């Protein structure tokens, strides 16, 4: 429970969770938009590299 | 004269000796079709670089200072800094433009080829069939004399203006397209394709609407979607070669590629295949098309006169002169054609050598031509770590320090992720760890089952490319026919209940924690022998076939498999909190409808007044129920407005979005090139330019 990387046992244990709001992810297709901004420390590194935004 | 010679274009006697084979493979041929294909390929790659290769998104994928776990084919390869990456993509763009215009053709092909494969080998998660095909086509066109017609290099050099080319340039391309079609067709001769499982839900698209006039949905999803693809693959492999069947083959292939472009989001692959399909026609079709125009167009279109002799072909001399002895480039071209086609035939079936990459499927995805053959659905991913100093046990966020999600299906990527986590966790107060993975996945709607052993430390695990991995669980094909019965169970539920089917090995156990919201959860056994243990009171019960148990909500429970064979069971659950919220919301909806239609003459409660007003101004904050109700109503209105949108507006928004992508890519490239050349200015100027780059076009 220290930082974003570490999670509690209760959160990890739950198998029956809600994936969306439909999976069936096939290969090929497309990178399908950019979730990349949700990476850990992405905002801080971006602000350092390119200044305030 | 012989029928075989007319159909195949060469006589048997041509293959009697090596010299005759070289002469046959280097006979003169018109260059026009090759030039048209080169132009179209260059144009499509130019359009493809700023969209799918990721130039627009490259500022948030290779950011300096960020800590990311990469997945390169070779561990030695590492990304350069961001600016050199943008320089590399700029070189790619220049090479693609040069190929399109045919200016300095060999240099342009090299500049397009080397960076493209550098980017391709850097990341295994972005691999896919249509990128491998682009790489191969770029490799082939590097050697072909495709600049002999309709090229700027022709204008700058008289010797290379409307000149002959050897036949093997067309032979290699025709062989490549034929191998693609045929290998794709044979790979789809699998039990999961001929039976209707893969791509089961694509028949509902409106493009298949006319077929429903004569066929039911279940037959429409089998005869048309599945068998049609196989038959078209084999036929389009064979029909286009022969003159008799070329028209029907072209029609069917064009329809097939247009439908694939509309249904999927594959990108430029459909258009590339459409551009390659005319290649099987006669080599001189652009010339006769140019001839069939008025004189005014002919003053602008390429030349129509017959091509001149060249030096890169073996010319039969009918003057009584001895035949031109083939030199070196002709023999090299013949050997290149034969060896390259043999290698292309061999490589898709080379999975018995690189057994390290083998999995439930075969080898890494990208170079097997097995398109839309396997569909996977992941349920849960648990990453556990044990500290090497204190002994504490903890759990990690499943998608930490990663950008893709294909590591859940390949042992090698899992090993690389484990090594990356091992190197990175010491920054977070964790000593030399031991990491365990537990991943659940089902292919083509089978029982969800483990893919890696959850008792093996992946950091210290053994892996080599050319040996079978000893900690990859086998796929149970014996439980395949159950997919029938399970589907029936899927149709016997209410609109609220949900079901998840699990299959487990002997010896292993699954620990689970049912959340408090999921009240009224049950477990039923379908096959095998299992024991369900509740740890609140430490009580374990052995369940036989056809028995049901009501699990607690908000507590931990465990299931152990205690049979010689794998055990299959099923969780059936309903979300109580959502049901109660829906009932309350329906009650509130009923109340507002009574208020509006004139009923319920009595004064409304104060909590209902914000609903009629619709705005929280000058009053107490709304309760959570009111906020949820207003949010649902606003969302429904927004969706309804989105549905009621004319076509022209959608087209305009699409064009504006694409223009935004192109503009952002160009501006970021210019900023970084300036940074490389003239140095990096102050932070404020960089911030201003970056802000200007991201502005929407409007
Ligand atoms: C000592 C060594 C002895 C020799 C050993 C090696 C022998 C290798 C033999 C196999 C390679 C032969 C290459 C021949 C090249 C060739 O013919 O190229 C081309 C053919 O193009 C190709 O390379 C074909 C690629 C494969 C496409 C699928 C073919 C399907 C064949 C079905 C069975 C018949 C000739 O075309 P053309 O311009 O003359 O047009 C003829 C056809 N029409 C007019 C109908 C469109
Ligand atoms: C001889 C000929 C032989 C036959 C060859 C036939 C094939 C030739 C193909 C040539 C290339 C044609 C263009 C291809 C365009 C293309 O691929 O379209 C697109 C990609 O291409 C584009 O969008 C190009 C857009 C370029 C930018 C154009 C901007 C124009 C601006 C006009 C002025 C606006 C002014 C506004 C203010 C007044 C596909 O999009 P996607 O993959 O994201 O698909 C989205 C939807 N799904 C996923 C459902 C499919
Ligand atoms: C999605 C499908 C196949 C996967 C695929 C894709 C995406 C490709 O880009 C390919 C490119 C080249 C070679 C193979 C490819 C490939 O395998 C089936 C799509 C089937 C389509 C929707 C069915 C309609 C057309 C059929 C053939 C009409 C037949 C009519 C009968 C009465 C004969
Ligand atoms: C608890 O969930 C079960 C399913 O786990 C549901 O049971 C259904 O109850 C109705 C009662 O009329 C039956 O007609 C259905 O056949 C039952 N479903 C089955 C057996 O799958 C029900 O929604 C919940 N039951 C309670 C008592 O809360
Ligand atoms: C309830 O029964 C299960 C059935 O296996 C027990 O699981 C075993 O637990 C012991 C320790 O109690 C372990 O050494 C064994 O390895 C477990 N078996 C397997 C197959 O892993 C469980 O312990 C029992 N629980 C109680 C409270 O008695
Ligand atoms: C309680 C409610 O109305 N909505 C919940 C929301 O609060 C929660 O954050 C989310 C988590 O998936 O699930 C939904
Ligand atoms: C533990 O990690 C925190 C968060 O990164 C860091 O501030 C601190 O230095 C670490 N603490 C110790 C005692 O090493
Ligand atoms: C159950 O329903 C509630 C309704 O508020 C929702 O928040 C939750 O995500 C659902 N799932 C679980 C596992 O609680």
């Amino acid at each position: 429970s220290k930082g974003a990387a570490f999670v509690s046992k209760q959160e990890g244990s739950e198998v029956v969770k809600r994936p969306r709001r439909p999976r069936r992810e096939v290969c090929e297709l497309n990178p399908d938009c950019d979730e990349l901004a949700d990476h850990i420390g992405f905002q801080e590194a971006y602000r350092r590299f390119y200044g305030p935004v | 004269d012989s029928r075989i010679g007319k159909l195949l274009g060469f006589e048997w006697t041509d293959l009697s000796s090596w010299r005759r084979l070289v002469t046959l493979l280097n006979r003169p041929t018109d260059p026009a079709s090759l030039a048209v294909f080169r132009f179209l390929f260059g144009f499509l790659m130019v359009l493809d670089i700023p969209q799918e290769r990721g130039l627009s998104s490259l500022d948030r994928k290779y950011l300096d200072g960020l800590d990311v776990c990469r997945f390169p084919l070779l561990d030695a390869l590492r990304p350069l800094p961001l600016d050199w990456m943008y320089l590399v993509y700029t070189i790619m763009f220049l090479g693609a433009l040069g190929m399109m215009l045919g200016l300095c053709y060999r240099i342009s092909c090299v500049l397009f080829l080397l960076p493209y494969w550098y980017v391709f080998l850097l990341d295994k998660t972005s691999w896919n069939n249509h990128s491998y095909l682009y790489g191969l086509l770029a490799f082939q066109l590097t050697f072909m004399d495709a600049n002999h017609y309709w090229s700027v290099d022709g204008l700058l050099n008289a010797h290379r203006r409307n000149a002959h080319v050897p036949l093997w340039n067309y032979a290699v391309l025709r062989g490549q397209i034929f191998i693609v079609y045929f290998i794709a067709g044979v790979k789809k001769l699998d039990a999961d394709w001929v039976e209707g499982y893969s791509m089961e839900y694509l028949s509902r698209h409106w493009l298949f609407s006319p077929f429903k006039l004569l066929l039911s949905e279940e037959l429409t999803s089998l005869l048309v979607v599945h068998w049609g693809g196989l038959l078209l693959d084999l036929s389009a492999g064979f029909l286009l070669f022969f003159d008799v069947s070329r028209s029907i083959g072209l029609f069917f292939v064009s329809y097939f590629h247009c439908m694939n472009s509309q249904l999927f989001s594959i990108g430029m692959f459909s258009y590339v295949m459409l551009a390659s399909s005319p290649l099987f026609c006669s080599p001189e079709w652009p010339r006769k098309l140019v001839s069939y125009c008025p004189r005014r167009l002919q003053q602008l279109l390429p030349l129509k006169a017959a091509p001149q002799p060249s030096v890169s072909c073996v010319y039969k001399r009918s003057r009584g002169k001895s035949g031109q002895k083939p030199g070196l480039r002709h023999q090299l071209g013949a050997a290149f054609t034969l060896l390259y086609l043999l290698e292309q035939l061999f490589l898709p079936y080379s999975h018995f050598l690189t057994q390290g990459y083998n999995n439930w499927t075969n080898g890494l995805y990208g170079y097997s031509w097995d398109m839309m053959v396997h569909s996977r659905s992941h349920q849960h991913v648990k990453i556990t770590y044990r500290d090497g100093r204190t002994g504490e046990l903890g759990y990690l966020n499943p998608g930490v320090f990663t950008q893709s999600r294909r590591w859940k299906d390949h042992a090698d990527m899992l090993k690389q992720y484990a090594t990356c986590l091992s190197r990175l966790l010491p920054k977070y107060n964790v000593t030399e760890p031991q990491i365990y993975f537990d991943i659940w996945v089902s292919i083509n709607d089978r029982f969800q089952q483990r893919i890696f052993d959850p008792r093996v430390d992946i950091v210290q695990a053994a892996w080599s490319p050319f040996q079978r991995t000893s900690w990859v669980q086998p796929l149970l094909m014996d439980l395949s026919p159950w997919r029938a019965k399970l589907q029936e169970i899927k149709s016997s539920l209410d609109n609220h209940t949900e079901v998840v089917f699990i299959a487990d090995f002997p010896g292993l156990h699954l620990e689970n924690f049912v959340s408090e919201d999921l009240g009224n959860t049950s477990i039923q056994l379908l096959q095998g022998e299992v024991t369900v243990e509740l740890v609140a009171e430490q009580k374990n019960q052995t369940l036989r076939e056809g028995e049901k148990m009501q699990l607690p909500a908000g507590e931990y429970h465990k299931v152990y498999t205690t049979s010689p064979s794998p055990s299959c069971y099923m969780y059936v659950y309903v979300n109580t909190t959502e049901l109660a919220l829906e009932q309350d919301l329906a009650y509130l909806q009923e109340l507002k409808e009574k208020v509006e239609n004139g009923s319920e003459t009595g004064p409304l409660p104060p909590e209902l007044q914000p609903l009629l007003e619709g705005e929280v101004k000058g009053g107490p904050e709304p309760t959570p129920l009111v906020q949820t109700f207003l949010r649902r109503q606003q969302r429904l209105q927004e969706i309804e407005r989105r549905r009621n949108t004319p076509f022209h507006e959608r087209f305009f928004r699409f064009l504006l979005r694409k223009l935004y992508v192109f503009r952002r890519s160009f501006l970021m490239t210019c900023i970084s090139l300036r940074n490389l050349i003239l140095g990096r200015p102050s932070l404020e100027q960089l911030a201003q330019e970056v802000t200007y780059a991201n502005l929407r076009p409007f």
